[PDB]
């Protein structure tokens, strides 16, 4: 997995690959690590892949709640809070690493959250296996007040750093960007540069090439009345 | 314990069970049996951990004839083998699981058939034409997969059946002291006493 | 009717009426008072002699909570005893958690939140005692009376019991004579002659003074007993002060 | 303290009775009317609505009839909020069953579950008693098609034909005269309309104050079949037995 | 990590490196190691970071209670409040806490709390894996009654030669200066502190 | 005749209990004001000492709950304090739990669900309070919000407590009706104490002194009362013009 | 009369008449006389039968080596009070190798009897006991009532006709008080004070009750031929 | 030793033009003793079907799970639950068992009957969903699968291409494990209509 | 500081009456009106904004709440204890159906849980019911538009339209002359505020009125874009000045 994220101008942007792997093998070739927790605030999702889903999903829940209960737009450092304080009641056997980003009536946010419960803040962060690789990136060409277009190509750039360069990493990548003033903009598959080749044959059969040894008809009716 | 065998003829199931018991260096009896009678048409057969085996088949077997008296009715042998396999399911996420394996073998009178289910320690169910447990099959499975037909009678299962303790008895290390053998059909549930 | 059946029960006028039946309690008790001095806090009690056979000096109503508050009670004495001990616990968690002793404002709300919630249900009955407590923290003296709804206030002076309205007056003559305030050893002997003069309303039996002070140049801002010389110094400036 | 207020729910009267049994009764007495009747080959459920409003979304709207698995249904007399926690507790009671054995629920099981409940509240917990009756219309393969009622005592009975709610007194003559062993469905659901009809506080019976249902063994090939009426299916029915 | 507190005549200066280490990787180069429990009295977090910023949430919580019922809390409070937090659960957490606060009465002071939960009040104090090469430097140096400007210069050398030696220490070298006047934040960038 | 004891509903489908208890509200003889500035709240309250063995700097019934937040009750001292640290330690736990400061509105409304809470369930009785919960909340603004023991809520432009609430409800509505806004057009927190201080001086028909008024003073990140010393220096510049 | 139906409920005059009705009992109660000298404590208790054929009913518990008490009352609550104060006594000799004041005794079981007074549910203590004890600071006898109220004294009675040997150590006062390291004169004065009580019935060999404990001496009881020679 | 290889067997399912199809092997063993040829691991609840690869005794302990609750769901919602739906209470159920989970492979095929939509999806033993447009695998013979299905694979195949597609998947990847065939079976799943298909195979 | 009402509140008396269900329905007679009508392609809910002080903010006083983005309430009787059965409203309809399904719960469903709150509030120890009748409008994919009605007692019922509250008698006489099959959501609306003014005492307009609708989806509303399957709520709020805009084609 390889998941960033970095502020720009008025905003702040996250970016994730779309690889699932269990062991050497890819389970999934478009997954989609980047949650939804409220209408403006964003998750990246690293390390176990259920536990990160269902942490978001579970904060994201009572989000909504706290939402409606206090007629207010949800802050980012909520978000934080709720997901670092039940990180560490588990300790670290939810084993979720996070990069949050989102906007606010506060501002725009972007904080990084551990399997164990800690929580840094920063202008540029990366997670998971290709971090190393997202990071080199990010530490050569990310600087202060970054436009909304230099910063979606600073953020691919760190994404497919990764793709190529680890193993744990590949396919697609995927962009969500939260500006102040505006609709977040989720952009699935914003690259797509691992399109499989066409393949040299057609592996498609002649009819009544398998052996049968009985037919039947399945009733997937409800009982029917006469 | 050592070797349970079960197999499902024309009209009737037949469960052989090793008579010996023993605790690590000594047989300490050569004449145990290894079953419960959980309902008249319905026998269960067990081996598996010491102590446990014997608390499991008769917590079934007062379970089921619990059931008997509340409803006066003979639950089916299938209803039974999935109230058997829930409560070893159950047992495998416990503090500490029961240790045993089953067969159940019944006469179902609604459907005027026989019925063999094997059951392990996990809550593994199926239904078989014969069956074992532990190395049993290992030794006896390559006899039943060649003789076996589903139309046999209770005289030829038996023929087989003793093939089947033969061939045990031949190349098994332990001396597991000869079997019990019990029929279930229609009549209820007896034992034959010379084998 | 039937709203005073019952403890936490609204009346119509908006009264909970076993509050005050238990306050009928405090008003039948002995007289006891607290006076508030340039550095510390006085408390002072009224002991009915019910008997000869009382032995002097040991049925102690005075009790101390943690080393520097002091508190004294009128009305159902064992209700007293419960609320003290509650303070003790209280005044320990704070002091274990916190480090520093409970400051006298903190220790008052402790007692007040107690007092109130056994005003809540109709399975508790209110507490049948006035207390009367302080003593000296960071912040210099404080003095507080609590009374059972829950109710307490800092004071100058206070005094509760039978002989509540005579020694009410002779504390206003004191805050009236001494605005710059009054020192430790001089309250003592007011104290005493306070409560000699509110024995006018339990006449009928002789009694036994005793008295109590914290002061932070007397006792190094600790509670002590007022014992020896010292009270028999301020029994005999009250019995010259009524003749 | 608060012994003060206790009704005391749980307690006999000089006479043995269960006072609370007896007023949820009472209760249950001005509640809709709801029949059953068995027959050889089906079960009939049918229940008079006490709506009694134009504005009622009748399609979508279930006071008197419910499923409890594919082979039982009941029928509700009395407070229908209270109907439905013990609903929803057969139905999870149903399945606990199938999830067990891997059969479905004998009907009498199930009953005697839900009495038992019932019973429960009469005798412990100091909480008023559920101010519901239900008929329970239902087939097993031991018994083939039964009828069952229980009451608030957690008592239950098992019935050819029964009614339940208003004017039972009434609806059991009218049913007693008319009914007889060898009775089919389609008789059975014209015995059911027309003893409604007589008894019924309503100045004429229509299909938008009723609910219907049926439980036939004829359903395609030999299994049971469940059929709540649809509103436009009741006023065929009622048009074909000849009371509109 | 490097962590040092260090009471002058006017209050009190905390001080810390910003580098945050899983194994040899740098995860980040300008953490934030110097966190605020109430508005004068601040600490210094060392060990575990999950459990330090539990800790001190935990604490910050503890001391706006106390504010709304008693008024302002003193430093030993402050410092009562970790250790007891650390000492009772000592068999779950890895925490190195320096505790430092100003009062008008008690002015500048500093505890330390090591990994088992005692307390222990000092003129200053050092913690983190990289204080150990800096022992003998802060000892033969410290002085009580220094200035600001001699204090800031103490703290910055002293750090410099920690962050030089220990490798999972390094970055900025952030402090807060806590007096009378109020809280000054400083930062110390390495072409400054590298060349001392 | 139990309905009047406890809360259930009598016949009318009424609450008897909690009508009684907003009779309770009245038993201290204190009225309270609230209103809003530019950038502040202000909340003034009267102030009586009727013993002169009180010590007059322990009698209020203004708390400060939170940094932002101000509350003035009217009723009873033990339901108030009650009330008081159950607020607190609310705001606290809000903090920690969701990383914000808790505003005002939502207090109001956590602690009028307790409120309601106490009008449902038998064993616990209301308490005999009205909360006037205030702030300069950091997304609404200057914010006023009211809690009774009915569990009943609301939002103000400005508001009264007491005795004699009409009264002074009226000339508020009065004053409003004329500037046509929904606060006082004035930048400094001082002459909007000012303001409130005049008004109730028309609307109770009564001159004050310095220990005759309580001020609580809500501004950005903070909520602070004003001695009898700051309290003097408004009553100084309300005479001299 | 409304307001006696539990313990929970003031009545307008602010009394609690449950407990009232406790203290009642222990009027109903036999007779008990408690006493002390400097250096000796003593008990003297007229035990009540049933008829002729019955045994006559204890009146006397040891609660340690150093302490006991005598009972008027509810006898079934004083099983349960004095078993409190063997537990509390056990406690500190085990925890702090300590032997349990007299005056810290009566101050855990006012705060007992307490509790009762105070919930829902319970009823008060029907009983009144009279504690002795020799202690670090010397001879101490305690009146202890189920209010709560404990009270430390140099002689008192509780119990049915208990008024006239109170107003006789009342007298006897400064006389019994300076009996010191004479335990058989310290009893003697009890069997006189308990004999101001009696009517009708005397003092009988399996009538009296006498207790005793000192400075080197265990609390201990005399029934049967023991006490005849005070008889 | 290792649960989800103790039983062995394989679940793969395919999506082609307006239809899905899944498929199973028929093995049960305990480890290399061949115990049961008659173990179908496909199971329906109305017309969602469900595979589940792995641990024997949780394959028929959810099956008897997910058939309890599907059928409450259509008692309280008046309608037979939807691919997309079961997907959903498949994962968060495998999820509530976070510490102690049920060692299985699910796999969800279906038709969703409103949008006529082909749906398919696989899952992890703790419930992280694979919503697959092209195919699912599952089992112990799951790398051997993925090897077939890569390569045979082409989208919007018809429903008797399908068959053949799928039934030379699963047959060639089971030959290549120890613990996967002893026969098979084929779901052909189309919006009102679902063929059943055993096949014919080696039986070693 | 027990708990001791163990025991039900609510009983039976000899003629068969709940009494503390019926009192409760005397409260909710006394509310202001509130009521709903269903169209084909709508369904709206309305009730007046009785302020009880003009120097009282009404617009803080939310009547009408979002349940779930397609599911709205509204009430008559006892503003309390609506509150917070909004509260648990908002709260189960996660808890036991969001959590388990990830989607939200029907109309039909989401009432069936708040009656069963309703329900235990007529029945548990220690509690009396709830004083409020609640109309719950919403909308789901497999059932279209919907209306219920939630009393006291924990009964529920479907409506094409309906009041209740203060002149809920006259109201419904009202909706049943207008009401047909055929009406389209603005239709609805309008025929809602004529109902609503009959009722209405004093000032009639947006800012003492207060009125929402499920209908369209809204995408506008959403906060953000790349998901074509979300499409955005249903349920939507009418401002001050929409309502005005209707009432002069009134
Ligand atoms: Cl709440
Ligand atoms: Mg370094
Ligand atoms: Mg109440
Ligand atoms: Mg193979
Ligand atoms: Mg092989």
């Amino acid at each position: 997995t390889t998941i960033a994220g970095l502020v720009f101008q008025d905003g702040v942007i996250l970016g994730a690959d779309t690889r699932a792997t269990n062991d050497s093998v890819v389970a999934d070739k478009s997954c989609e690590k980047i949650h939804f927790i409220a209408p403006k605030i964003y998750c990246c999702g690293a390390g176990v892949a259920a536990d990160a889903e269902a942490v978001t999903q579970l904060i994201g829940s009572n989000i909504e709640l706290h939402s409606l209960y206090t007629s207010r737009e949800p802050r980012v450092v909520s978000a934080l809070q709720m997901l670092k304080q039940h990180l560490f009641k588990y300790q670290g056997h939810i084993g979720a690493y996070l990069i949050v980003a989102g906007v606010d009536p506060t501002g725009s946010h972007l904080f990084s959250i551990h399997a164990h419960g800690s929580t840094d803040v920063g202008y540029y962060l990366s997670l998971g296996s290709g971090s190393l690789a997202a990071m080199a990136v990010l530490e050569s060409h990310w600087k202060q007040d970054l436009t909304k277009e230099e910063a979606i190509k600073l953020a691919s750039d760190a994404i497919q750093a990764g793709i190529w360069n680890d193993l744990g990493s590949g396919s697609n990548v995927d962009v969500c960007v939260m500006e102040i003033g505006k609709d977040a903009e989720y952009l699935r598959n914003y690259l797509t540069p691992n399109v499989r080749e066409e393949k040299q044959k057609s592996y498609k059969f002649p009819r009544g090439t398998t052996a049968v040894l009985k037919e039947s008809i399945v009733n997937i009716c409800d009982i029917q009345e006469e | 314990m050592d070797i349970i065998l079960g197999i499902r003829v024309q009209d009737s199931v037949i469960l052989a069970s090793s008579k010996a018991v023993t605790r690590g260096i000594s047989v300490l009896k050569d004449s145990d049996d290894k079953t419960r009678q959980l309902s008249p048409h319905t026998l269960m057969s067990f081996a598996g951990e010491a102590g446990d085996t014997v608390q499991f088949a008769e917590y079934i077997q007062a379970n089921i004839q619990l059931y008997s008296i509340r409803e006066d009715y003979e639950l089916s042998p299938q209803a039974v083998s999935s109230f058997v396999r829930q409560e070893l399911a159950k047992s495998i996420r416990s503090r500490r699981p029961y240790q045993v394996n089953v067969l159940i073998g019944g006469y179902d009178k609604k459907k005027n058939k026989p019925e063999l289910y094997q059951i392990d320690y996990l809550g593994t169910k199926v239904e078989l034409p014969y069956g074992a447990h532990g190395y049993s099959g290992f030794y006896t499975f390559s006899l039943l997969d060649h003789h076996y037909r589903p139309d046999m009678t209770t005289e030829e299962g038996l023929d087989l059946l003793k093939l089947c303790v033969q061939e045990l008895e031949k190349r098994m290390p332990m001396d597991f002291k000869g079997v019990i053998v019990k029929i279930v059909d229609k009549d209820g549930i007896r034992q034959v006493d010379d084998f | 009717t039937g709203y005073d059946l019952s403890n936490s029960v609204f009346s119509p006028d908006g009264r909970n009426f076993q509050v005050e039946y238990a306050v009928k309690a405090v008003e039948n008790g002995t007289t006891s008072i607290g006076i508030k001095c340039n550095d510390g806090v006085v408390f002072a009690v009224e002991k009915l002699i019910t008997s000869k056979l009382l032995v002097p000096q040991k049925n102690v109503k005075i009790q101390v909570v943690d080393r520097h508050i002091g508190c004294v009670y009128s009305g159902l004495i064992p209700d007293g005893r419960h609320l003290v001990n509650r303070g003790r616990e209280e005044a320990a968690s704070f002091k274990k958690l916190y480090k520093t002793p409970i400051p006298i404002p903190a220790f008052a709300d402790r007692l007040g939140q107690y007092v109130q919630a056994h005003t809540l249900y109709n399975s508790v009955r209110p507490f049948g005692v006035s207390t009367i407590f302080g003593g000296v923290d960071k912040n210099g003296a404080h003095l507080y009376m609590l009374e059972p709804s829950g109710s307490y206030w800092g004071y100058k002076g206070a005094a509760t019991g039978k002989g509540r309205q005579s020694a009410k007056a002779e504390l206003e003559k004191l805050v009236d004579h001494h605005p710059e305030g009054l020192s430790a050893r001089e309250a003592v002997k007011q104290a005493a002659k306070i409560i000699y003069l509110a024995h006018e309303d339990n006449k009928e039996k002789d009694f036994e003074l005793e008295i109590s002070w914290c002061s932070l140049s007397e006792t190094n801002g600790l509670h002590k007993f007022v014992k020896g010389d010292l009270l028999q110094e301020a029994i005999d400036f009250a019995q010259k002060e009524i003749n | 303290g608060s012994r003060r207020y206790d009704s005391r729910t749980t307690i006999f009267s000089p006479e043995g009775r269960l006072y609370q049994v007896e007023y949820a009764l009472e209760s249950i007495s001005h509640a809709g009317t709801a029949i059953g009747i068995m027959a050889s080959d089906g079960i009939v459920l049918a229940a008079e609505r006490k709506v009694t409003s134009t504005l009622l979304e009748q399609d979508t709207s279930t006071e008197k009839l419910y499923k409890l698995n594919d082979k039982i249904a009941v029928a509700v007399a009395g407070l229908t909020a209270d109907a439905e926690i013990l609903i929803n507790t057969a139905r999870i009671h149903a399945q606990n069953y199938l999830k067990t054995y891997n059969e479905d629920i004998p009907v009498e099981i199930l009953v005697r579950r839900l009495s038992d409940i019932k019973q429960g509240y009469t005798q412990h917990g100091g909480l008023r008693p559920f101010g519901v009756s239900f008929i329970y219309a239902g087939y097993d393969d031991r018994y083939g098609y039964q009828l069952y009622t229980s009451n608030p005592s957690g008592n239950y009975t098992g019935w050819k034909a029964i009614s339940v709610g208003a004017n039972t007194s009434a609806a059991q003559t009218l049913l007693q005269m008319d009914y007889k062993d060898d009775m089919k469905v389609d008789d059975a659901i014209e015995l059911a309309l027309k003893t409604l009809s007589k008894t019924t506080d309503s100045s004429a019976l229509t299909y938008d104050r009723l609910e219907f249902a049926t439980i036939r063994k004829g359903a395609n090939d030999g299994e049971v079949y469940q059929k709540i009426f649809k509103p436009q299916e009741i006023k065929d029915i009622l048009v074909k037995t000849g009371i509109t | 990590t490097s962590i040092m507190a260090v009471t002058f005549k006017d209050g009190v200066i905390l001080g810390a490196d910003s580098r945050t280490t899983t194994g040899a990787y740098i995860a980040n180069r300008v953490t934030d190691k110097l966190t605020r429990v109430h508005d004068k009295i601040w600490c210094c977090r060392s060990g575990s970071a999950a459990d330090t910023q539990a800790i001190a949430d935990i604490v910050q919580y503890h001391l706006e209670l106390y504010t709304s019922q008693y008024g302002t809390p003193s430093t030993e409070t402050a410092a009562s409040v970790f250790k007891e937090l650390c000492y009772e659960n000592k068999d779950n957490l890895t925490a190195g806490i320096i505790v430092a606060g100003y009062d008008d009465k008690n002015k500048g002071e500093v505890y330390t709390i090591p990994l088992g939960g005692s307390v222990h009040k000092l003129p200053y104090a050092i913690a983190g894996s990289g204080s150990t090469f800096i022992y003998g430097y802060c000892d033969k140096n410290f002085r009580e009654n220094m200035s600001k400007e001699e204090t800031v210069d103490f703290i910055k050398h002293s750090l410099s030669q920690a962050i030089k030696w220990d490798g999972s220490s390094g970055g900025v070298i952030r402090m807060v200066v806590l007096t009378a006047a109020g809280v000054e934040r400083l930062i110390f960038y390495p072409d400054e502190y590298e060349q001392l | 005749g139990y309905d009047r004891h406890i809360t259930i509903f009598s016949p009318e489908g009424r609450l008897y209990q909690v009508e009684y208890a907003f009779k309770a509200t009245n038993q201290t003889n204190i009225n309270s004001l609230a209103v809003r500035g530019k950038d502040c709240t202000v909340v003034i309250s009267q102030k009586k000492v009727p013993d002169k063995l009180l010590d007059p700097t322990t009698v209020s019934y203004i708390f400060c709950i939170s940094r932002t937040i101000g509350m003035v009750v009217n009723g009873p001292i033990p339901d108030a304090r009650n009330a008081a640290l159950r607020a607190k330690a609310e705001a606290a736990e809000f903090r920690y739990k969701y990383g914000y400061d808790m505003p005002c509105d939502v207090l109001a409304k956590r602690m009028a669900n307790l409120s309601q809470i106490y009008t449902q369930r038998a064993y616990m009785r209301p308490l005999g309070v009205i909360l006037t919960f205030v702030s300069v909340d950091e997304e609404l603004g200057p914010s006023i919000y009211k809690t009774d023991p009915a569990g009943y809520y609301v939002g103000y432009k400005a508001t009264a407590t007491g005795p004699k609430q009409q009264e002074i409800t009226t000339n508020l509505e009065n004053h409003f009706k004329k500037s046509k806004i929904d606060h006082i057009n004035e930048e400094s927190w001082e002459k909007v104490v000012e303001f409130a201080i005049t008004h109730m001086i028309d609307a109770l028909g009564t001159e004050f002194s310095k220990n005759d008024l309580e001020v609580g003073v809500a501004t950005k990140d903070k909520f602070f009362t004003l001695s009898a010393e700051n309290i003097e220096e408004r009553l100084v510049a309300i005479a001299e013009q | 009369n409304n307001y006696d139906g539990d313990t929970v409920t003031f009545s307008p005059t602010g009394r609690l008449f449950q407990v009232e009705y406790a203290l009642e009992a222990i009027k109903q109660g036999s007779v008990t006389v408690g006493l002390r000298s400097n250096t000796h404590a003593v008990l003297v208790a007229l035990k009540r039968n049933a008829d002729e054929l019955s045994s006559y009913q204890k009146k006397i518990i040891k609660c340690d080596e150093h302490m006991g008490l005598s009972l008027a009352g509810l006898a079934p609550d004083a099983r349960v009070l004095s078993n409190y104060l063997r537990q509390q006594c056990n406690y500190s000799s085990l925890v702090f190798n300590r032997k349990l004041a007299v005056e810290r005794a009566g101050h855990l079981l006012c705060d007992k009897a307490q509790k009762n007074t105070q919930s829902y549910g319970g009823r008060p203590y029907g009983v009144g006991l009279l504690i002795i004890g020799y202690d670090k600071s010397g001879a101490h006898l305690l009146e202890f009532q189920p209010s709560g109220n404990v009270t430390e004294l140099y002689g008192t009675a509780i119990g049915a006709r208990s008024q006239g040997a109170k107003t006789y150590l009342e007298r006897t006062l400064d006389t019994f008080i300076k009996i010191d390291g004479n335990p058989d004169e310290l009893i003697k004065a009890g069997v006189e004070a308990i004999s101001q009580s009696l009517r009708d019935e005397s003092l009988t060999v399996d009538n009296l009750s006498i207790a005793i404990v000192g400075k080197d001496t265990p609390f201990t009881i005399y029934d049967g031929e023991a006490v005849a020679k005070y008889i | 030793s290792d649960p989800s290889s103790i039983n062995g067997g394989i679940v793969v399912a395919m999506t082609g033009k307006d239809c899905v199809a899944i498929a199973c092997d028929l093995r049960l063993g305990s480890q290399s003793l061949g115990v049961s040829n008659k173990f179908e691991k496909i199971f329906h609840y109305g017309h969602v079907f469900l595979g589940i690869t792995g641990l024997a005794t949780d394959v028929t302990t959810l099956n008897e799970m997910f058939r309890y609750k599907t059928n409450l769901y259509k008692l309280k919602e008046e309608r037979a639950i939807e691919p997309e739906t079961f997907t959903q209470l498949v994962s968060s159920s495998l999820y509530e068992r976070r510490f102690g989970p049920y060692f299985v492979g699910p796999v969800v095929a279906g038709i969703n009957s409103k949008s006529g939509k082909p749906f398919i999806a696989g899952f992890d033993l703790i419930g992280c969903i694979d919503e697959a447009k092209d195919f699912i695998v599952s089992g112990t013979a799951s790398d051997q699968l993925f090897g077939m299905c890569e390569s045979l694979y082409e989208p919007n195949l018809e429903p008797e291409d399908l068959f053949e597609t799928i039934s030379q998947a699963l047959l060639n990847a089971a030959d290549r494990d120890a613990l996967s065939g002893w026969g098979a079976v084929v779901y052909i799943i189309k919006k009102d209509e679902v063929v059943k298909r055993y096949l014919k195979m080696r039986q070693d | 500081m027990t708990d001791r009402y163990s025991f039900s509140l609510t009983t039976f008396s000899p003629s068969g009456k709940l009494g503390q269900i019926d009192y409760a329905l005397t409260a909710v007679k006394q509310g202001v009106t509130s009521l709903g009508i269903k169209a084909t392609n709508g369904v709206v809910i309305a009730t007046e904004k009785k302020s009880s002080s003009p120097l009282a903010m009404s617009e803080t006083l939310s009547k009408v709440s979002l349940l779930t983005p397609d599911i709205g309430a509204v009430y008559s009787g006892m503003g309390p204890d609506y509150r917070v059965l909004v509260d648990k409203s908002r709260k189960v309809a996660h808890t036991s159906y969001k959590r388990i399904y990830g989607e939200y719960p029907p109309t039909k469903l989401l009432v069936s849980e708040v009656a069963k709150i309703m329900q235990e509030a007529t029945q548990s120890g220690g509690v009396r019911p709830f004083g409020v009748s609640l109309l719950i409008a919403g909308h789901d994919e497999f059932n279209g538009f919907s209306l219920y009605q939630v009393d006291p007692s924990g009964s529920y019922f479907p409506w094409k339209a309906t009041a209740i509250g203060k002149g809920s008698v006259a109201a419904k006489t009202f909706l049943e002359k207008r009401w047909n099959d055929e009406l389209e959501l603005e239709d609805a609306i309008h025929i809602a505020l004529l109902t609503l003014k009959e009722s209405v005492e004093g000032e009639f307009n947006g800012d003492t009125i207060e009125l929402a609708i499920i209908g369209d989806e809204n995408p506008d509303l959403l906060g953000y874009t790349g998901i074509p399957t979300d499409k955005g709520p249903r349920f939507r709020k009418l401002t001050s000045q929409e309502i005005n805009d209707r009432l002069e084609a009134l």
